[PDB]
């Protein structure tokens, strides 16, 4: 399973 | 900031409305909750990440979109059957860190337009009893009759708005409990010492701002059409 | 994920310390904690991210666990202006905060020289359609509901006379009914034995 | 930016024995940017039933890709890779050399 | 043995248009199980091995639902970079990004990956604490310093270190027989006549897993890189790996030379000598 939370560089 | 408006809003059962979220924080990250009286906050939809949203815990009868990373609006349809609440959106920087708060709209929605009903205003002089026994003097003000219960009330000395002294209820009374939509009564006490009350030249007015129908509701009836407006009551210190 | 916050509801008096909780059996790896004021947006009071560490503002102390698993708000003589619904959050998972469901907090005055006393107000233009005003009783006196349905009755407030450093609590009580007195409006409350009744 | 180059491979699945069903390979590993055109030749024109892996990575950073095709060897017949990248040329052909 | 979970992505700017290209492979050690590519029709996460196939509905759009947040995050990425480097709209570039945890043989966390590349090369990775950033230039520092106020790489520490760690354990199990196998190199030596007094000695390793494996070349004697030829290592298309290792030698004393193979397959290395 992949991570739940997204964040943009 | 976080912004959205308006403050008060009011709808008629069946109607959608869109309620508007924006924020020049520069956040990736939007979130929208539903919180009934005296409750916490429950999660409706939020968005990480501009073109991309997700359900909460409560999103049935609700929608959204995120097409700018600035703007967040919420849609409340025909959904379940209880849409009246405090609706506050919120941003972070990036999903999962901490979060900043709008101040909040409060959403009533109504059986028929024909419920809403402005205030009235009294205001009640101390009692004499008082005077002489504490040398202050407490007066009373009675807003009655409203629905719904969207109002400000305030405190006005020889025209001017005062705090000091002044205690207003945090929650109103509902004047019947058996109908879905009865209207409120809120009380305010403004108290002053013996020797200015008793001043025949100072003056005390109570004033309450209500919140009701636009100029774009249809209104039929025989009374006054129930806009949003101000309704005020006064006295006079009195010559003992 | 959980995040479980305890006690609902806390009351206690002006100048006392006061802890509360909140629980996890899962590491966060950052923590918030808010002050909500009814109709108002919650005010966001802290973040914490290293266990163990401590973080202060005005009168509150905070505090992360060292396994990162809850957090502590203390406060440290707490005043009348500390009353509010006091919330936790922590870094979700999935993309969100967790929220515990609350702490409501009431902070009570210690009244000075209590004069328990009901007084009937006139009208102004309806000279004595009257209200009856409990008022300047003690902090641990409680107003109860209307026995009586067109007996309208509110909660007890405080009211700060900013520039005499008096406080004082009120209730007020009402009616359109015939046998409506001051003598009998507050009947159904426990009131102070030497609550004074004008004659 | 800076480009690399493909390294190519061509082999068999399993030890060849002429008149024995097998499979035919070309891997491509080391290249940048990701583009890439990879045919496997018969006698020397395209094989249209081929088939690739899903791109991927080393650690490292360039890209691998493994094309594959089912084939029985026979004696006289000869087999190649041919592959093209922004970095040559000119396509690639390397034969299939049956001790490689 | 020790294990590892790890997820690549690929996203490439196409402009033009239009849309990016997004990629995302998963794999447990050398056996890939899942997929996402942007240009397929399914617009899904997608099984490939036959163990994954037994998770339910809720974990496939569970994939689903994050990969697309991840496509739309490198979607934004792409444009801010453009930014960062000041380059135009006509030219296509390409981010990658690796995360992942590894176990050893207890099963119990060992190490962490979480790491980023623009056009090939390094442009920020945690660092193997767990708490720190490497920025490979002044771009990258911008995103570490974003990074740092936010409280990015605590979060990633409890991921890596708590729920990556159970779903390779989940996996490791669900897939027992494919993925707790161990293959042995079948192994042999060729000898070429290439030049009249030169000669090819080749040591080959075939049908082996996992795809770590060390090929080395001794005369007399000992290691030599003083003219021996690798191949990378390369899948047979079966699941399984080959590999072969060349030394160039004086026609006459191919005797002198020893292949040595080391495998977890393999109790103790092989040595090999050729064979008349």
């Amino acid at each position: 399973g992949i991570l739940g939370f997204v964040f943009t560089l | 900031g976080i912004t959205q408006s308006p403050k008060y809003l009011f709808r008629k059962e069946g109607q959608n409305v869109t309620l508007s979220c924006e924020q020049n924080l520069n956040h990736d990250a939007m979130y929208w909750y539903r919180q009934d009286p005296g409750q916490g906050l429950r999660l409706i939809y939020y968005s990480q990440i501009v073109n991309d949203f997700q359900k909460g815990d409560i999103a049935e009868g609700y929608s959204v979109s995120r097409e700018k990373k600035e703007s967040f609006p919420l849609t409340v349809t025909s959904a379940q059957k209880n849409p009246t609440a405090f609706y506050l959106c919120a941003s972070s920087s990036r999903s999962s860190y901490e979060q900043y708060f709008g101040p909040g709209t409060r959403l009533t929605v109504t059986e028929d337009l024909k419920n809403v009903f402005p205030p009235e205003v009294a205001v009640f002089e101390p009692s004499e009893a008082e005077i002489s026994h504490t040398q202050k003097a407490t007066l009373v003000c009675l807003a009655t009759g409203f629905y719904p219960d969207h109002v400000e009330l305030s405190w006005w000395v020889n025209g001017k708005e005062v705090h000091s002294g002044v205690s207003t209820d945090p929650q109103p009374l509902k004047e019947q409990p058996a109908l879905n939509d009865s209207r409120y009564s809120l009380s305010s006490r403004l108290r002053v010492s013996a020797t200015f009350w008793q001043n025949p030249r100072n003056h005390f007015r109570c004033q309450v701002q209500f919140y009701g129908l636009s100029e774009n509701d249809e209104w039929t009836q025989d009374r006054a059409k129930p806009v949003t407006q101000i309704v005020s009551a006064e006295a006079w210190g009195r010559a003992d | 994920q959980l995040l479980e916050q305890s006690p609902q509801f806390l009351s206690i008096q002006e100048g006392e310390n006061l802890t509360v909780y909140c629980n996890s059996s899962s590491v966060f790896s950052s923590l918030q904690w808010y002050r909500q004021e009814p109709g108002e947006g919650p005010v966001l009071l802290v973040t914490v991210v290293t266990g163990g560490e401590v973080k202060k503002l005005k009168r509150l102390t905070f505090q992360f666990g060292d396994a990162r698993k809850d957090s502590s708000l203390h406060i440290t003589a707490a005043q009348p202006g500390d009353t509010g619904l006091y919330l936790c959050a922590g870094a979700g998972s999935q993309g969100n905060l967790i929220f515990g469901k609350g702490t409501k907090l009431s902070v009570k005055p210690n009244i000075q020289n209590p004069d328990p006393a009901v007084y009937q107000l006139r009208d102004s233009k309806s000279s004595d359609k009257s209200v009856c005003l409990f008022t300047d009783f003690d902090s641990q006196t409680n107003v109860s509901q209307s026995k009586d349905s067109d007996v309208y009755i509110t909660d007890k407030t405080v009211l700060d006379m900013r520039s005499m450093d008096f406080k004082s609590n009120s209730a007020v009580a009402w009616s359109n009914k015939s046998d409506f007195a001051c003598a009998n409006a507050f009947n159904n409350s426990i009131i102070p034995e030497d609550t004074f009744f004008p004659s | 930016m800076i480009q690399r180059t493909p390294k190519i491979q061509v082999y068999s699945r399993h030890p060849a024995e002429n008149g024995k069903s097998n499979f035919l390979n070309c891997y491509v590993s080391g290249f940048h940017p990701s583009d890439i055109e990879v045919d496997l030749l018969k006698n020397g024109e395209r094989i249209e039933k081929v088939e690739h892996s899903d791109l991927s990575f080393s650690k490292d950073w360039s890209f691998y890709l493994l094309y594959y095709t089912e084939f029985t060897p026979t004696e006289k017949d000869e087999y190649a890779c041919r592959v093209n990248h922004v970095t040559l040329s000119q396509p690639k052909i390397v034969k299939w050399d049956r001790d490689m | 043995g020790s294990h590892s979970m790890r997820y690549f992505f690929t996203s490439v700017s196409r402009p033009g248009r239009g849309e990016p290209r997004f990629i995302a492979v998963g794999y447990v050690d050398d056996t890939q199980f899942v997929r996402f590519d942007s240009d397929a029709a399914s617009q899904r996460m997608e099984p490939r091995a036959p163990w994954i196939e037994q998770e339910g509905p809720e974990y496939w759009d569970g994939e689903t639902r994050k990969v697309k947040a991840h496509s739309q995050t490198h979607r934004v990425d792409l444009g801010t970079l453009r930014g960062y480097y000041n380059q135009s709209e006509a030219g296509s570039h390409t981010v990658q990004r690796m995360y992942g945890c590894d176990v050893g043989s207890d099963w119990r966390f060992l190490r962490g990956y979480h790491q980023y590349a623009y056009d090939g090369k390094d442009y920020i990775a945690l660092k193997e604490d767990l708490r720190s950033w490497t920025a490979a230039d002044m771009a990258a520092q911008t995103t570490k310093h974003k990074w740092e106020a936010a409280h990015v790489a605590e979060q990633l520490r409890a991921y890596l270190e708590g729920t990556c760690v159970e779903w390779l354990r989940r996996y490791l199990e669900n897939g027992k027989e494919t993925l707790q196998r161990t293959d042995a190199p079948k192994t042999h030596m060729t000898h070429h006549a290439v030049s009249d007094h030169e000669a090819t000695l080749r040591c080959w390793a075939l049908s082996f897993y996992p795809a770590e494996i060390t090929l080395t070349w001794q005369r007399d004697g000992e290691d030599q890189t003083q003219d021996t030829e690798l191949v990378e290592t390369r899948p047979a298309g079966d699941g399984t790996f080959q590999k072969w290792a060349a030394v160039v030698v004086p026609s006459g004393q191919e005797q002198r030379y020893t292949c040595h193979v080391q495998h977890e397959g393999l109790p103790k290395p092989l040595t090999l000598r050729w064979e008349p």
